[PDB]
């Protein structure tokens, strides 16, 4: 029951998450209808408004100029570092096959070593079973 | 770094007639700083904004309170509860 | 069960006198709170009505400045952004350079710590070679007379 | 062999990139609105040398009030959730 009170919980923290954001949205738009209320005070603050714009359509620009160098930057960068991929991949690719080969030389010796009859877990459970047996004996 | 130092002294230079042109700019600015000196009640609105916040602080707390205040209601009813049924078993214990 | 239950009687009963007493603390500030709201829009509104400043040559002076800096305009603050517009890539290569350090100083440090590992290791294995000496030659001396 | 790591750092440099092609994205956005509200500063032209208006928006405040209303509800039953949610923790502790 109490998980699922704990589901039922979390509906209603999303739920109150969602009408929070709600009444954030309010609040923001009645903070804008309260400036624009106020900016009453026959055109004088006309001119603030359009400084505020030009201002603000600068700040765009600015910041679409740096995301524009940045791309470019980016794309320089990967271009220049494709070669040192394109040559680190036969390093990668000989790492790989050393890799394998010592996995396969690895396995060829284990199947030699279980061919000759010899585990090392099997031995010490039995010297164990015979130590107990050993034990009760005497 | 040297190609940036050159730009940063063009920026310089920039800056220099920049500050030419800021003092007329400056000029005016102060022409309209003694014109608007004349202004006081602007202290008094501050101060009763400044109060008006702190009451609505005040009623935040007590918002805060009273929810607490109902959260401890709701806990003494689970202890009353939980104290009716230790009263019953002590009833039944005794019989 | 009668402490147990004694015990939350005491508890239920401080709990309610709490929350009385909270209830009516809340219920003053709630009124209080009412009060200065009130008294300070009372004040906004009286320092409102009487707010003049004979605001008629400020507003004059105000068009006269805007309209004799409408040559000096904003557009003197726009050649200063360029600043900041270099500003950011005159950090950005000492950042990559930076990080060109980091990429240095992550090693030495910790590669460090693997030599002192390494050294303490072989330590420890001929710390090690002295206490198996000191597990063979007796091992050696406790079968015989034991027998 | 860390020569491959930096290939890793290519794959950023591809990464970052698109997002930074969103930013110039986000920065149009931003563009959408400001050259926007130079205009809409041309429509302050308009509207203040035509006064009332600015009435009309605080019934839109009172529209917002009504969201307010709401929230009103919302929030407090936010918060009755949130005790709920208490209680419902309360509980789960309790078992």
């Amino acid at each position: 029951a109490k998980l699922i009170e704990k589901k039922s919980a979390y509906a209603n923290t999303e739920k109150d998450y969602k009408m929070v954001q709600e009444q954030l949205s309010k609040q923001r738009d009645l903070y804008k209808r309260k400036e624009e209320l106020v900016s009453t005070l026959a055109d004088g603050g006309y001119n603030a408004q359009l400084a505020k714009a030009k201002t603000e359509l600068n700040e765009v620009s600015l910041a679409i100029k740096k995301s524009s160098m940045k791309m470019e930057l980016l794309k320089k960068e990967l271009l220049t570092i494709e070669p040192k991929l394109k040559e680190a991949t036969k390093d990668n690719e000989l790492n790989v096959k050393h890799v394998k080969q010592c996995q396969e030389t690895c396995d060829k010796l284990r199947a030699r070593l279980v061919e000759y009859g010899f585990d090392p877990s099997r031995i010490k459970d039995l010297k164990q079973r015979e130590d107990k047996l050993k034990s009760h004996y005497y | 770094l040297n190609v940036v130092m050159k730009n940063l002294e063009r920026l310089r230079g920039e800056y220099n007639d920049l500050q030419s042109e800021t003092k007329t700019k400056k000029e005016k600015i102060k022409g309209l700083q003694d014109e608007i000196m004349k202004i006081i009640k602007l202290q008094m609105q501050n101060s009763k904004v400044e109060s008006v916040c702190q009451k609505l602080d005040i009623l935040v707390a007590k918002l805060k309170k009273v929810k607490s205040a109902s959260k401890k209601s709701g806990g003494d009813v689970v202890k009353f509860q939980k104290l009716l049924q230790n009263s019953e078993r002590d009833v039944e214990l005794s019989s | 069960t009668l402490k147990s239950t004694k015990h939350s009687i005491s508890e239920a009963e401080n709990m309610l006198e709490e929350l009385r007493g909270q209830q009516t603390e809340h219920e003053t500030e709630i009124k209080d709170l009412t009060q200065l709201l009130e008294k300070e829009r009372s004040i906004l509104d009286d320092i409102k009505l009487s707010l003049k400043d004979k605001t008629k040559n400020i507003s004059a002076e105000i068009i006269r400045h805007e309209k004799e800096l409408e040559p000096w305009d904003l557009q003197l603050q726009e050649k200063e952004s360029q600043i900041q517009l270099a500003e950011s890539e005159l950090s950005l290569l000492e950042e990559t350079q930076a990080k060109l350090k980091k990429n240095v100083e992550t090693l030495e440090e910790k590669i460090l710590a693997k030599k002192t590992h390494k050294q303490e290791l072989q330590d420890l294995i001929l710390d090690l070679k002295k206490k198996l000496n000191s597990l063979k030659d007796e091992r050696s001396q406790g079968e015989k007379n034991f027998t | 062999n860390p020569s491959s790591q930096i290939i890793a750092r290519n794959e950023e440099i591809l990464r970052d990139i698109g997002e930074c092609e969103n930013e110039i994205k986000t920065k149009q956005m931003s563009l959408k609105k400001c050259q926007e509200e130079v205009s809409t500063i041309e429509k302050d032209m308009k509207e203040y040398d035509s006064s009332k208006l600015n009435e009309l928006k605080k019934e839109l405040k009172l529209l917002a009030k009504e969201l307010e209303e709401q929230e009103s509800e919302s929030e407090r039953k936010y918060d009755l959730f949130q005790n709920l949610e208490l209680e419902t923790e309360q509980l789960s502790s309790e078992l």
